């Protein structure tokens, strides 16, 4: 190259080597030997470690082959470009833009907050040790980017911690490649970060000009402050929302700003130059296109307020209701979702910092059960909360691994019942059975919000969840029934009492009642209350998975659907297919997974094979019974809503919902509307069909699983449509 | 048209650099040599082609499927279609159905208990020909493809 | 007296000169018959940069030359 250490280089380049030998003409005649078919190696390796290589003179494999414009070839950090003020504030513009794509978007950190020419150059800096990297002469390049660079710098060496701790998974959640970046501690701490902002930031307001650009780089700068402060919520588990608000309040501001005025970078500041020269085992990746706006910090600051919320929390069910209400209706800020096991189980060994972890989950079993149990370090015991610790966790990760996670603790809910059950501890083993049975139903739901059945399973999935249902509600009412005996104990004993005289026994029997009364009557009325809760909840979900059994066996009826494939196939068979699908609940005893002529069975009782108006008398009852229960379940809603705004004090049920009430009232907004469009949608189905039969030149119809808008998806509508061509 | 399905011959290594040629095309991010040397050089009666024998060119594969077998837990063979290509100008003529049917074929005669693949959520020819043939969702993976979107996992269990 | 064999040749470090001014250091993994190659913890030297690019497959018509350090050549006889 023209360049005066690129020529002198060449002559260097095997140095290193005392001596070297040509091998060309001997590898080609030794491979001209090999059978086409023969690969030389070592006897140990594994072929499929290659499948990760990459492929010289390949354009999309080699990183070397990358083109550039002369621009980003020669782009110089130590220039000042012109206009300065309006290109720094781009410079920090796109960014801010770069990392809300990287953590919002899902990109890679080689094509965001690395493609940066300055985070590259203040990066390398503080790898060989220890005042930014570059000097321009200009404040704003050497003083105000400098502190920018910094900020961002100093967020994603944070962003690294969070992964370190193995909460959520690498290159999925969260992309981490920061091309072989070690800083060791040469990064200076979070108060020399924050004043190189604050310095820059009177230098900004020292400016007697006012423009439109300087507006934006005031707020920027502050925006990195608050980023900067993300930590606060590990290290000292601060809950204060100021920061998190003052991120708002400077992204809206910014927002508006962006119409009135134009932001063009220096050309060559951002690029995939790190890719071609920096080392590099990845192929090369275009950078993808930046967020329009910085709604995306909204978005994180709104999610990591929820997270803080948890804190507040009084009881095992508002922990345990925050759980599944936080990440429920949408996928929060991933930030914001490895923040909250950590933020719940902290660095002392602690659940919030108040209880241990064998504490809170004895916490659990109390509001369940009402029942104070009379050893102390019991591995039964351990084993169940660090198994509970992990249902928190679960409830973090994103939508597909949610279920996924479910896998793991049937099995082990499972196998702790039933050791349990051998040592005859009943109280746990009857907690534990309702978090595996609750486990089940979620799992099973779960498949139909990511469309893993198809719409020939749906009888299969949804009759199952009825039946897992229908067990958990049995079992719930004789767990009411348990606390009611022990409720009207304490009464009978207040009865007792007034047809009793003074004397040495009346003395005993209110000594009894009185302990009863101020150490068990409270618990015993909120878990009955609460259990109310849970009983209507699992009547809800009861109710509608019939609603949609009785909607396929209607369209059954019709002939528009099997519940096998209906596409003949030669290679496998329908009773290996169902196992295949029910394969995770085939080695849980209690309840017992059906077997595959039940389920055949089931549907037989369900399907009209009657004809004319005989068929007509029985589709009558069963669209009846949809209508029906439909405005049934709206109902059991409207009471749980009705709860869910009045609290816990009111005397009828415990939902616990004190810290999720707005989310936990939008999911049965979202309930609710599929429950109507499951009514609505049935009669559709049998207009449409008895229209359908009158005509000899009928059309072809398919099933498909529809997401309703507004509605929760783990219901979906089996819905009809034309089939064509 | 007069489409015929035939095994990889591992000696020609024209035939090896056409079906490179062909699955290259469809992919975002290509395979390297060493990517095929896994499949083809290991397991060489699990790669079919399909050519036009009418065609101009009747040598040349217009249509290929790549495959592996390998035991999984232990006690059971998992078949595994890795790659699968028609050419443009040949889609829609059951090629693509014909190529999976002889694979699978070729592995339930070598005793595999079940096959799997992965494929784009948003791939619905790919989901139509393989559900249809008795495939089932076992699983999702999130973002499995990247920006193109989440996977489904297809099983379909022989035994 | 012996001859040489590419499985002595497996996990020696190589220099492999491409088309292009950019040489190749990396322990050979794997090679075929056609002489396609497969190099694990690749240094890419051109000119004055120099660079890691891990497991890298380099295939017959990009390989301008291959080299072997003496020293080491010696001892695989
Ligand atoms: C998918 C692909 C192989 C099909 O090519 P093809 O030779 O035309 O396939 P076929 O003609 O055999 O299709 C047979 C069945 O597959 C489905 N299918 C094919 N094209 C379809 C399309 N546009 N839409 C929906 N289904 C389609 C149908 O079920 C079809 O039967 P049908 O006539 O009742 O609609 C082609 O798109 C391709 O080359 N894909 C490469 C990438 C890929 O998808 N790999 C799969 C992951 S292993
Ligand atoms: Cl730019
Ligand atoms: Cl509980
Ligand atoms: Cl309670
Ligand atoms: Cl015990
Ligand atoms: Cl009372
Ligand atoms: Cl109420
Ligand atoms: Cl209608
Ligand atoms: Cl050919």
């Amino acid at each position: 190259p023209m360049e005066v250490d690129s020529i002198l280089g060449s002559l260097s380049i095997t140095d290193d080597f005392d001596q070297l030998v040509d091998v060309t003409s001997l590898f080609d005649e030794l491979c001209s030997k090999l059978k086409p078919e023969a690969i030389v190696k070592d006897p140990r390796f594994d072929l499929f470690e290659g499948t990760h290589s990459l492929e010289v003179n390949n354009s999309k494999l080699d990183s070397s082959l990358i083109e550039l414009t002369a621009e980003e070839i020669e782009f110089d950090v130590n220039v000042a470009y012109d206009p300065p003020l309006a290109s720094v504030a781009a410079i920090a513009d796109r960014l801010l833009r770069c990392v809300i794509s990287w953590l919002n978007d899902y990109q890679t950190l080689p094509t965001t907050v690395l493609s940066c020419r300055y985070t590259e150059s203040l990066l390398s800096s503080l790898v060989k040790g220890t005042g930014s990297s570059w000097c321009t002469g200009n404040i704003l390049y050497d003083k105000v980017l400098g502190s920018c660079i910094l900020g961002v710098c100093y967020l994603t060496k944070f962003v690294q911690k969070l992964l370190s701790a193995g909460i959520v998974f690498e290159e999925e959640d969260l992309n981490f490649n920061n091309m072989g970046f070690n800083t060791f501690d040469n990064l200076p701490g979070q108060d020399v970060v924050i004043n190189s902002l604050t310095e820059s930031l009177q230098i900004l307001e020292a400016y007697s000009d006012d423009s439109l650009h300087l507006t934006m780089l005031k707020h920027i700068l502050k925006i990195i402050i608050c980023l900067v402060h993300l930590e606060d919520h590990l290290t000292d588990y601060s809950t204060k929302t100021s920061h998190l608000d003052e991120l708002i309040e400077n992204a809206n501001s910014v927002n508006g700003i962006f119409p009135q005025l134009q932001l063009s970078p220096p050309k060559g500041a951002f690029s995939t130059y790190i890719q071609k020269h920096r080392s590099n085992q990845f192929p090369p990746r275009k950078i993808t296109k930046l967020p329009t706006d910085y709604s995306g910090f909204i978005t994180l600051a709104n999610d990591v307020k929820t997270i803080l919320l948890v804190d507040k929390a009084e009881s095992a069910l508002e922990t345990y209701q925050f759980a599944k209400f936080f990440n429920k209706l949408e996928q929060r800020h991933v930030i914001a979702r490895i923040l909250f096991p950590l933020f719940f189980i902290r660095d002392d060994r602690t659940v919030l910092g108040k209880f241990s972890y064998t504490q809170f989950y004895l916490l659990h079993v109390k509001e369940f059960s009402a029942q104070t149990p009379s050893s102390i370090g019991n591995e039964l015991i351990q084993e169940s909360s660090n198994m509970l610790l992990e249902w928190y966790q679960n409830c973090s990760q994103n939508t597909c691994r949610y279920r996924q996670g479910f896998n793991r603790q049937l099995i082990l809910w499972d196998s702790l019942q039933a050791q349990f059950e051998s040592v005859n501890s009943q109280v746990y083993c009857s907690w534990t059975y309702f978090m595996k049975l609750s486990s089940m139903i979620e799992f099973s739901l779960k498949g139909f919000d990511l469309d893993i059945y198809k719409p020939f399973e749906a009888y299969s999935m949804f009759w199952y969840v009825y039946y897992l249902s229908h067990h958990l509600e049995t079992f719930l009412k004789d767990s009411q029934n348990d606390i009611e005996s022990n409720i009207n104990a304490i009464h009978s004993m207040n009865k007792k009492l007034k047809k009793l005289k003074a004397g040495e026994k009346k003395d005993q029997l209110r000594l009894k009642y009185r302990f009863a009364m101020d150490n068990e009557m409270e618990q015993l009325q909120a878990t009955k209350q609460f259990l109310n809760y849970l009983l209507k909840e699992i009547n809800i979900t009861k109710s509608l998975c019939l609603i949609e059994v009785f909607q396929f066996a209607i369209l059954k009826s019709f002939g528009l659907i099997d519940n096998k494939n209906s596409t003949p196939s030669k290679f496998s068979n329908e009773r290996l297919i169902h196992n295949l699908r029910f394969k995770p609940f085939n080695s849980i005893g209690v309840p017992e997974l059906p077997e595959y002529e039940v389920f055949q069975q089931t549907l037989k009782d369900f399907v009209i094979e009657e004809k004319g108006a005989a068929f007509d008398i029985k589709l009558e009852r069963a669209t009846n019974f949809i209508e029906t229960e439909v405005r049934n379940v709206v109902s059991s809603i409207d009471e749980i809503m009705q709860g869910i705004k009045g609290g816990d004090n009111n005397g009828v049920l415990v939902t616990g919902t004190r810290l999720v009430q707005e989310l936990s009232l939008e999911y049965y907004c979202k309930l609710k509307h599929t429950s109507k469009a499951l009514s609505v949608n049935s009669k559709v189905i049998v207009n449409t069909l008895k229209k359908n039969i009158k005509n000899k030149d009928s059309h072809e119809y398919k099933v498909e699983l529809v997401h309703t808008t507004e509605g929760w998806n783990y219901f979906p509508i089996q819905t009809l449509r034309i089939k064509q061509d | 048209m007069e489409i015929v399905y035939k095994p990889l011959d591992i000696r020609n290594e024209e035939q090896f650099a056409s079906i490179k040629k062909l699955i290259d095309a469809d992919l975002s991010e290509p395979y390297s040599i060493y990517v095929y040397r896994y499949f083809l050089n290991q397991w060489p009666e699990l790669t079919y082609i399909a050519v036009d024998n009418k065609s101009g060119t009747p040598n040349i594969p217009i249509g290929c499927i790549v495959c592996k077998m390998d035991p999984h837990r232990n006690v059971r063979l998992r078949g595994y279609i890795g790659m699968l290509a028609v050419e443009s100008t040949y889609r829609g003529h059951g090629i693509a159905k014909k190529l999976v049917e002889i694979a699978i074929d070729k592995m339930q005669r070598e005793h595999c208990d079940e096959i799997m693949l992965e494929t784009e959520v948003e791939n619905s020819a790919a989901l139509n020909l393989y559900e249809g043939m008795g495939f089932i969702r076992m699983k999702r993976m999130f973002r499995y493809y990247l920006n193109e979107g989440d996977a489904f996992k297809l099983i379909l269990p022989l035994t | 007296m012996d001859i040489l064999k590419l499985s002595d040749f497996i996990g020696n470090t190589l220099i492999v000169s491409l088309t292009e001014d950019r040489i190749l250091v990396g322990s050979l993994v794997a090679v075929d018959a056609q002489m396609n190659l497969l190099l694990d913890h690749v240094e890419e030297r051109m000119g004055s940069s120099s660079r890691m690019m891990g497991l890298v497959s380099v295939p017959r018509r990009s390989v301008k030359t291959i080299m072997i350090d003496k020293p080491v050549l010696q001892e695989l006889t």
